[PDB]
RNA sequence: AUAGGAUAGCGCAUUCGGUCGAAUUCUUCUCUGCGGGAUUCCUUUGUAAUUGCACAAGGUGAAAUUUUGGGCAACAGCAGGUCUGUGAUGCUCCUCAAUGUUCUGGGCGACACGCGCACUACAAUGUCAGUGAGAACAAGAAAAACGACGUCGAACCUACUUGAUCAAAAGAGUGGGGAAACCCCGGAAUCACAUAGACCCACUUGGGACCGAGGAUUGCAAUUAUUGGUCGCGCAACGAGGAAUGUCUCGUAGGCGCAGCUCAUCAAACUGUGCCGAUUACGUCCCU
């Protein structure tokens, strides 16, 4: 009976929030919403959570069966929850089932491409004021 | 394993009904009947807005009236007659408690 | 800007006057004082007061500072 | 007066929509010895839609006289065939 | 096992490097595989310099009301660009936009009381470059049968030759020459 | 289609006393006859049996007599009677499909039985004012 | 053509609407050159900052200091 | 090369494949085997009131039962509601705003009729529409061919 | 593949919210009443200091300066607005063919014209026809009435089915929800699509104003179109707008829809909500 070497973590980037499960498996397998990465589209944002696996190298995903659930937001801010909850995902992975030499390295070269691939974008929407049509947006002034 | 009673605690006072939900537990655990655990329902904000001035003259600025529900779940696992004994006590004024029994 | 009204100035100087002997250069330790020693509403404010506690302590250990009465 | 903008006219233009022997011969001979290949230019050279003008480009990517490098649903880029 | 990237996994940023002496420390020549990073870079004043010159170049492209926010739009519009422009130029795509931004701006301006001839500082002469270019573009298929990325092509290959057929080299000669008036 | 152009290409076609632009795809030329939208010429050109990719200067004689035909008498042709733009007419009761100047003439008509019975919105048009209700105030100031 | 120099220091923004800023640029020559560590006072339209570089093309006009 | 296996995978299932390459195949299918049940006013009606116009692919209503067929088996227990919110679309209104309107339920009541008539969709059990287990079993095989690039 | 490029997988192959399975275990996501956390805290060959109060860059960090956005907000005033909010009110006017109060009908909408504020556009960074992935804030039914024999049960919102052996809008049947329970796994629109789709620079498949005919729906009543839906009308301007002029510095502007609110029926308004997401400056006292 081999033991289950398992971890879970989150993205988050406006509402949108996605939950990676990262399990070791037969070999590698990451999908998104039960979707494989190569039939994500458009192509840009398929290379967008492309890049958590590109920056730090494939080899550190194989044998890694990633399940990807978001929920909430737009398709752009669902992609970058996504991308980081998988960068996330091998770096606690990695915490949890091997030495700080690596996670480190691993960690090092994610926070050197992109800080968000880790660190959640705390930006968020400003609520609407009255006697605006936006948050900043005032109404229409007339004199005459 | 016996039948479930389960006691909902609504209060627009929030110190009010954690005071209610917690004499509550505490008197289930005097009589030791097997509670699930105080679930906080999420927090229901009525929200009303309304024009400050009473004639339309002016600045169009607005009040933003805003009332907040609190609302707690006990779950406990004993006779219809405990659960009165347990729930039979002084609560706070404004605190609604209510009595449902589980299928 | 973050100029220390005259409450937290006024608050950091008494804590300074009663409490020198327990206070030290760093922030946190002399903030963790402030909350057993001090009664106030605002966490805020005890911040703000640790903060320039500790300026006080690190301009007291450099020289005398007036304002300050240590007997 | 009550029209401000000054309102400039351009000439028109007289793009067929059907092909015919002469253009469909410069289409089949002289767009395959072009280096940057396009709807709009083709267009522009033949005198042509620009509708046929990219169906007489899929044909010769087709018949493989011409090879496509970008596509997308609204934009298809072509050049000659290496040597 | 981690490689280098490489925009829309075609165009090496390899070699990229700036001709002009100054705006070498305002273009930016990062690596990247889209010019799409939902990055901060209006938070500090120079920060904007650091953002990769694509991606710059996709933000110019996102004006007028039924242009605003559509970046990912921006991004396929680049991407067929540059193979536009590599089929123009038969060199890196990258390069040659380096190259248009480079020389679309120009040095000296005129300001102010009477009208002073002015330095321009190299922000302000990648920041007009790319809203040149893009103007150019922009106004240049509004009513035409030339599609937008050929007309972006075109405006970027010509600001790279510094030919006077771009939109963006023809308002530099004008402003130095007014500038040079103005001395 | 990369057909060659036909011969006998005309660059404007005689439909139901209508210049009709050849140039126009068949259902897109249709819609320039009065009477004819977008959905009711791509009706008439799937029950005439017209591929609606040709360009409408390649109709031969047969087809524009077809198309004519159907268009004059869409019941015949299994059109439905919601299809029609007069479906029962208030002084015959029949239903028909209006088409080229027979749309002017009985518009024509309905403004003069309007006007003579003195009807509300026969008076509206007999002033030239709005008749659907919408407020003339700040509105079409010519 | 033109003369690339280097801004030692930013002298402050000048004129009404403080859209311009006086700076001291250092021309970059090589040495032994006649420019080498010369110094003039010019006026820069656009966001400039210290240890920036400019394109100055005329490098005899000397802005009036303000 | 391209529709070799990558390794240790077998096979291919729904979400797996292009959705759209998936539809035209099924689409394909249907029209190719000739026994679906097409309606005669689909060649008369839009597919919603919010369009302005009839569709313009012949084959639109086999483009339209094979996208219910993979809406069904994405989501068990889908009705015509659901499926009106999935096909809608935004309406000119003129110089009014625009607003979403769901598509109309009788062209996709039809297309349901005509997937339950070729025993691919079912009345599942507490309301809705669900796909039998032929239709589970057409939906993956037609998903591999699609990965193998038969495609008809 | 019709012509089929680019794009990770190299002890155990993946998938199945209807498989309306069965056991376990759990709190990574979600809910929240109190807490924690950030303050100039740390470092400068820095600015200043020869004192201090502080400033600027970087560090630390989810967050680095009033953390962000709001609410509250002194003292003096205005003959500002409101007697069309109140059983808040002096003086004054009408008071039984009344300036009270009902009912009927009409008007508040009426157009040679001028002005404020919006909506839709002038198109190809597009319009149509398809296909895909996908938010958030929110709302939801009734009594000292009535029907059934002191309790439900119909008013409200919805899902599913049917209508359907043939348009939309309808009309029906059944079930659920007092609302984290049903709606709902909330399939919003911007958006995306290598969709081998149509259009190709034209007042044109741009733009839908004006108008005609059928039918349905709310209401006691639709004529002066209540409002949807269908087919016509598109030959109504409009191809980017003179002098002038409004708002705005970060998840902001702009775009894009959604909910609430007015509501029997009717949002181009407002109050909120989320989605896509920049350019520019981070300066000055020239204008106000
Ligand atoms: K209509
Ligand atoms: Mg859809
Ligand atoms: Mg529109
Ligand atoms: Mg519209
Ligand atoms: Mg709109
Ligand atoms: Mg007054
Ligand atoms: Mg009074
Ligand atoms: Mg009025
Ligand atoms: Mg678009
Ligand atoms: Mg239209
Ligand atoms: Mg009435
Ligand atoms: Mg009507
Ligand atoms: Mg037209
Ligand atoms: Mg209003
Ligand atoms: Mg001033
Ligand atoms: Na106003
Ligand atoms: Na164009
Ligand atoms: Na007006
Ligand atoms: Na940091």
């Amino acid at each position: 009976s081999y033991a289950l070497k398992q971890v879970q973590t989150f993205g988050k980037k406006k509402t949108a929030i996605a939950v990676a499960t990262v399990t070791k498996a037969a070999q590698c397998n990451i999908k998104v919403n039960g979707v494989p990465l190569q039939q994500i589209l458009p192509d840009t944002l398929r290379a967008k959570i492309m890049e958590a696996i590109t920056v730090v190298g494939s080899k550190y995903y194989s044998r890694l069966r990633i399940d990807v659930a978001v929920h909430g937001g737009g398709q752009v801010s669902q992609a970058y929850a996504a991308r980081q909850a998988i960068a996330k995902g091998l770096i606690a992975f990695f915490q949890k089932y091997h030495n700080e030499v690596e996670k480190a390295a691993l960690k090092d070269k994610f926070l050197a491409y992109d800080k968000f691939l880790l660190i959640a974008d705390p930006r968020r929407c400003e609520p609407k004021k009255w006697g605006r049509h936006s948050a900043r947006t005032r109404f229409t002034k007339s004199y005459r | 394993e016996g039948q479930t009673v389960r006691l909902t605690i609504t209060s627009r006072n929030a110190k009010a009904v954690e005071s209610v939900t917690s004499q509550l537990l505490t008197r289930a655990r005097d009589e030791k009947v097997t509670i699930h655990g105080p679930v906080r329902l999420p927090t229901r904000t009525l929200k009303i807005t309304t024009r400050k001035t009473p004639c339309g003259n002016g600045t169009n600025t607005w009040d933003t009236f805003e009332l907040k529900i609190y609302k707690r779940i006990i779950d406990l696992h004993a006779p219809t007659e405990q659960v009165k004994k347990i729930t039979s006590f002084t609560m706070e004024s404004g605190v609604d408690v209510s009595i449902t029994i589980l299928d | 800007g973050k100029i220390r009204t005259k409450t937290v100035k006024r608050a950091s100087r008494q804590v300074v006057e009663k409490y020198y002997s327990k206070l030290n250069f760093d922030f946190y330790q002399n903030k963790r004082v402030i909350m057993d020693v001090t009664i106030a509403e605002s966490k805020k404010l005890k911040n703000k007061i640790a903060g320039y506690t500790t300026h006080i302590m690190k301009r007291l250990a450099r020289g005398p500072v007036r304002g300050i009465s240590l007997k | 007066t009550k029209k401000w903008s000054k309102g400039q006219s351009r000439e028109a233009l007289q793009n067929a929509v059907m092909f015919d022997k002469e253009t469909y011969d410069k289409l089949r001979s002289e767009v395959p010895k072009y280096k940057l290949i396009t709807p709009s230019i083709i267009s522009d050279r033949l005198k042509i839609a620009v509708s046929i003008a990219a169906a007489g480009l899929k044909q010769l990517c087709r018949e493989k006289l011409i090879r496509l490098v970008s596509c997308s649903s609204k934009t298809r880029v072509y050049t000659r065939i290496v040597q | 096992s981690s490689k280098t990237p490489k925009l829309f996994n075609k165009w090496s940023f390899e070699g990229l490097e700036t001709s002009e002496l100054a705006l070498r420390d305002h273009i930016s020549t990062t690596a990247a595989y889209v010019p799409h990073t939902s990055g901060r870079w209006q938070k500090r004043r120079f920060y904007k310099a650091r953002m990769p010159i694509v991606e710059r170049l996709a933000n110019g492209l996102m004006f007028k009301g039924r242009g605003n926010g559509r970046k990912l739009q921006a991004a396929r519009l680049l991407k067929h660009t540059l193979e536009i422009i590599h089929l123009l130029t038969d060199e890196n795509p990258l390069q040659v936009v380096v190259d248009a931004v480079s020389k679309g701006a120009p040095r000296e301006d005129s300001t102010r009381v009477r009208r002073q001839a002015v330095d321009v500082s190299p922000m302000r002469r990648v920041n007009e470059a790319i809203y040149q270019m893009c103007k150019g573009a922009r106004e240049a298929a509004f009513r035409n049968l030339k599609s937008m990325p050929e007309c972006l092509a075109d405006e970027i290959v010509n600001a790279s030759k510094g030919s006077s057929n771009s939109y963006a080299i023809k308002k530099k000669d004008e402003v130095e020459r007014v500038a040079k008036a103005n001395r | 289609s990369l057909t060659l152009i036909p011969d006998h290409f005309q660059h404007i076609v005689r439909l139901l006393n209508t210049n009709v632009e050849g140039k126009r795809k068949v259902p897109f030329a249709l819609r320039m006859v009065k009477g004819v939208g977008i959905r009711f010429a791509y009706l008439v050109c799937k029950k005439a049996g017209i591929d609606v990719e040709r360009r409408a200067g390649t109709l031969t004689a047969e087809e524009l007599e077809k198309i004519a035909e159907i268009i004059a008498d869409p019941a015949k042709f299994k059109i439905p009677d919601w299809f029609l733009n007069r479906q029962r007419d208030p002084k015959t009761g029949k239903t028909e499909h209006l088409s080229s100047s027979m749309v002017d003439t009985r518009l024509r008509d309905d403004l003069e039985r309007l006007k003579k019975m003195r009807a509300h919105r026969g008076v509206r048009h007999a002033y030239g004012l709005r008749v659907r209700g919408q407020h003339t105030c700040t509105s079409g100031r010519h | 053509q033109a003369q690339v120099g280097l801004i030692i220091k930013v002298l402050g923004r000048t004129g009404s609407r403080g859209n311009v800023t006086q700076v001291r640029v250092r021309l970059m020559a090589e040495a032994g050159s006649p420019d080498y560590n010369r110094t003039i006072v010019r006026n820069v339209k656009g966001p400039c900052k210290e240890n920036d570089m400019l394109s100055l093309m005329e490098t005899e006009r000397e802005a009036r200091r303000l | 090369n391209k529709i070799h296996r990558i390794g240790k995978r077998k096979g291919a299932t729904l979400k797996d494949v292009s959705a759209w390459r998936w539809i035209k195949t099924a689409a394909r299918h249907f029209k190719q085997e000739g026994k679906i049940f097409v309606p005669n006013c689909t060649e008369i009606m839009k597919s919603s009131h919010g369009r302005e116009r009839a569709p313009q692919n012949p084959d639109w209503y086999y483009i339209r039962c094979a996208a219910v067929l993979r809406a069904i088996y994405l989501r068990p227990g889908v009705g015509y509601g659901g499926l009106s919110k999935r096909f809608g679309n935004k309406k000119n209104y003129g110089s009014r705003p625009e607003h979403t309107v769901t598509s109309s339920t009788g062209p996709l009541h039809w297309a349901c009729k005509s997937l339950t008539k070729l025993g691919l969709v079912e009345p599942g059990a507490q309301s809705g529409q669900r796909l039998t287990r032929k239709g589970h079993k057409f939906a993956d095989s037609l998903a591999f061919q699609v990965q193998i690039r038969k495609f008809g």
